[PDB]
C-alpha cells in the first residue's frame, strides 16, 4: 500500500562531551538575520537547519540523533526559523553541554 | 464571380486573411518563447548567485 | 482582363505565395528553437536542484 | 462591381506590404531568441563544467 505516510516524531535529547571531543554531527541550513527566504514551517521542511550528518559512535548518535533530523530547539530559544550562523553561535554557548529537540521523518 | 480576374482577386483576398492569422499566431508564439527563455535565464542567474554566495551553510559541531 | 490593375494581382498572388512559404520555414525554426531551449532548460535543472542538495 | 475591385487590389497591396514587413520583424525577433539562448548555453556550459569535477579556489589544479 503506497499512499503517503510520515512518522513526524519530535524527540528531545540531552548532550554533553569532553573538550576532547565534539557532539559529533554536521549542522546544515540557511543563514538569515536579514532573510528574503521563505518562512513556511509546513509539514515538509520543519526548520531552516537540520543534521546533514551525524558521526556514528559519537555523542549525538548515542542519543538517538540521526541524519535528516531537523533542529527545532537549541536549549531554549526556538531555532526553527533562526539562521544557521545564529543557531550555531547558540549551540556553542552551552560549552560541552547541549539540550536539543529535533524531529525524525520516515518518508 | 465568373471571370478569371474577379476570382483571382477574391482568392488572394482569402489567401491574405489566412496569412494574417498565421501571423497573429506566429507573433504570439515568439512572445511565449521569449517569456520562457527569460525565465530559464532567471534560473541560470540564480543558479549562479548560489554558486558564489550559497545561503546554505555547514558547521562541524 | 482590363478591370483592376491586373498585373499587380498576379504579382501579389506571387508574393503572398512567397510569404506563405516563409511562415513555414519560420514556424519550422520556431519549433526547433523550442526544442533546443527546453533541452537546455533541462540541462540546467540538473545543476539547479543538485548542486549541493 | 468594377470600382470596388480596384479598391480591393490597392488594399491588398497595403495589406501584403504590412505582412512583408511583419515577416522581417519576426524573422528578426526569432533570430534574437536563437542567439540569446546559445548564450545561456555557453554560460551554462562553463557552470556545468565546474560541477562534475569541482573547481572553487584554494589549491585548484
Amino acid at each position: 500500500g503506497s499512499g503517503s505516510d510520515y512518522i513526524i516524531k519530535e524527540k528531545t535529547v540531552l548532550l554533553q562531551k569532553k573538550d576532547s571531543e565534539g557532539f559529533g554531527f554536521v549542522l546544515r541550513g540557511a543563514k538569515a538575520q536579514t532573510p528574503i527566504e521563505e518562512f513556511t514551517p509546513t509539514p515538509a521542511f520543519p526548520a531552516l537547519q537540520y543534521l546533514e550528518s551525524v558521526d556514528e559512535g559519537g555523542v549525538a548518535w548515542r542519543a538517538g540523533l540521526r541524519m535528516g533530523d531537523f533542529l527545532i530547539e537549541v536549549n531554549g530559544q526556538n531555532v526553527v526559523k533562526v539562521g544557521h550562523r545564529q543557531v550555531v553561535n547558540m549551540i556553542r554557548q552551552g560549552g560541552n553541554t547541549l539540550m536539543v529537540k529535533v524531529v525524525m521523518v520516515t518518508r | 464571380m465568373e471571370k478569371s480576374l474577379v476570382d483571382t482577386v477574391y482568392a488572394l483576398k482569402d489567401e491574405v486573411q489566412e496569412l494574417r492569422q498565421d501571423n497573429k499566431k506566429m507573433k504570439k508564439s515568439l512572445e511565449e518563447e521569449q517569456r520562457a527563455r527569460k525565465d530559464l535565464e532567471k534560473l541560470v542567474r540564480k543558479v549562479l548567485k548560489n554558486m558564489n554566495d550559497p545561503a546554505w551553510d555547514e558547521t562541524n559541531l
